[PDB]
């Protein structure tokens, strides 16, 4: 019995083009704990990505926050790429500044 | 402070 | 108001890739304050909140020692669980543990917690009496019998009523500027046309702490429970949390919808509209 990650991609602060911010990818509700998470800038893996320490919810599912400093622009596309045992292929969730 | 209660299953 | 301390351990076997990884984290309310990771180059209990940093070397060394010992215990428990479930040594498995005490505004124990899971499923839990056990299955009943025989609950009760509450009280004082500060949500409603006759109203709560919050949409003063998309409360990375609730509303009907926000940092629940 495994649980697939929920994924939210969002910024720490309301996005403002040209203003430094943090791009977050919050993965939660998953089990087991191994998970591959990349933050992507225009399809390319961002090198400077950190994540929170593994923790879990009352239902024992895990959650992690992956995050990187970023300066959003109009053109630059950001995404979070998640792989987990429950996924046949990496799930890419695009950063939507309104969600 | 973490618990020191270490119990084998 | 009320507060909690939690320790969460995860022990993850990985046959062929060394010993099971053990990661522990400690929280007061929704603030992580310590971590331990057996895979670190130099594993130690390490601070993750500023107000714990003041704890002296005895604290850190004691916690580090306890974490290394806990890692060993949980590696053993992983091996034991394999036996109890007749499982192969080839598979990866996970034990999780939570410990916790909840205190009221006067710092008195409201209740204690100690629960265990194996492969993400409840295994055994200390009952609210802090005296008896609820085992999820016949494997856990073996543990229950062992723990009843060894009067383990008494030791756990001692921790939960004693050190847990006492150290929680201490952390709450040391971290009072943050742990005893609720940051109310910054709230607003956005509108997102979907088509000519429907739009999404999204009620946002941002920058709040603690995480507990209720966002509800009403239509004509009736809760839209079934029709509301409610995202999981998510961490912003600055200690605060974010959440939104959205409803799809008929064009022109936006004023029939009210977003209601309940949060401990609010003197009264907020009502918002587009």
């Amino acid at each position: 019995i495994q649980r697939t990650p929920k994924i939210q991609v969002y910024s720490r602060h309301p996005a403002e083009n040209g203003k430094s911010n943090f791009l977050n990818c919050y993965v939660s509700g998953f089990h087991p704990s191994d998970i591959e998470v990349d933050l992507l800038k225009n399809g390319e893996r961002i090198e400077k990505v950190e994540h929170s320490d593994l923790s879990f919810s009352k239902d024992w599912s895990f959650y992690l926050l992956y995050y990187t400093e970023f300066t959003p622009t109009e053109k630059d596309e950001y995404a979070c790429r998640v792989n987990h045992v429950t996924l046949s292929q990496p799930k890419i969730v695009k950063w939507d500044r309104d969600m | 402070i973490s618990p020191r209660t270490l119990d084998a299953w | 108001g009320s507060h909690s301390m939690r320790y969460f351990y995860t022990a993850m076997s990985r046959p062929g890739r060394g010993e099971p990884r053990f990661i522990a984290v400690g929280y007061v309310d929704d603030t992580q304050f310590v971590r331990f990771d057996s895979d670190a180059a130099s594993p130690r209990m390490a601070p993750r909140a500023p107000w714990i940093e003041q704890e002296g070397p005895e604290y850190w060394d004691g916690e580090t020692r306890n974490m290394k010992a806990s890692a060993q215990t949980y590696r053993e428990n992983l091996r034991i669980a394999l036996r109890y479930y007749n499982q192969s040594e080839a598979g990866s498995h996970i034990i999780q543990v939570m410990y916790g005490c909840d205190v009221g505004p006067d710092g008195r124990l409201l209740r204690g917690h100690n629960q265990y899971a194996y492969d993400g499923k409840d295994y055994i839990a200390l009952n609210e009496d802090l005296s008896s056990w609820t085992a999820a299955d016949t494997a856990a009943q073996i543990t229950q019998r062992k723990w009843e025989a060894a009067r383990v609950a008494e030791q756990l009760r001692a921790y939960l009523e004693g050190l847990c509450v006492e150290w929680l009280r201490r952390y709450l004082e040391n971290g009072k500027e943050t742990l005893q500060r609720a940051d109310p949500p910054k709230t607003h409603v956005t509108h997102h046309p979907i088509s000519d006759h429907e739009a999404t109203l999204r009620c946002w709560a941002l920058g709040f702490y603690p995480a507990e919050i209720t966002l509800t949409w009403q239509r004509d003063g009736e809760d839209q429970t079934q029709d509301t998309e409610l995202v999981e409360t998510r961490p912003a990375g600055d200690r605060t949390f974010q959440k939104w609730a959205a409803v799809v509303v008929p064009s022109g009907e936006e004023q029939r919808y009210t977003c209601h926000v309940q949060h401990e940092g609010l003197p009264k629940p907020l009502t918002l509209r587009w």
